[PDB]
């Protein structure tokens, strides 16, 4: 159940960085 | 003078001509440490500190010092 899609950025394309 | 975007997702690069506005880099490891490289929430700051963060905000003024994709063909 997606409930965390706004954490941070990564090298360029890890929209959801954390996992 | 210029300073890439904050790295929200689609690195497009923004300007930064307010006098003091280097390009910092918020990273935890960088250089293969997960999947999308690593955290690197770029940004623009007016100060270029320096020390042994081991994981904090880096710095580099001048202009466009936070591109990231500097891969040349070949």
């Amino acid at each position: 159940i997606p409930g965390k899609r706004t954490e941070s950025f990564y090298e360029c394309c890890k929209e959801p960085y954390p996992d | 003078i210029v300073c890439h975007t904050t790295a929200t997702s689609p690195i497009s690069a923004v300007t930064c001509p307010p006098g003091e506005n280097l390009c910092y880099r918020k990273m935890w490891c960088d250089a293969f440490c997960s999947s999308r490289g690593k955290v690197v929430e770029l940004g623009c700051a007016a100060t270029c500190p320096s020390k042994k963060p081991y994981e904090e905000v880096t710095c580099c003024s001048t202009d466009k010092c936070n591109p990231h994709p500097k891969q040349r063909p070949g």
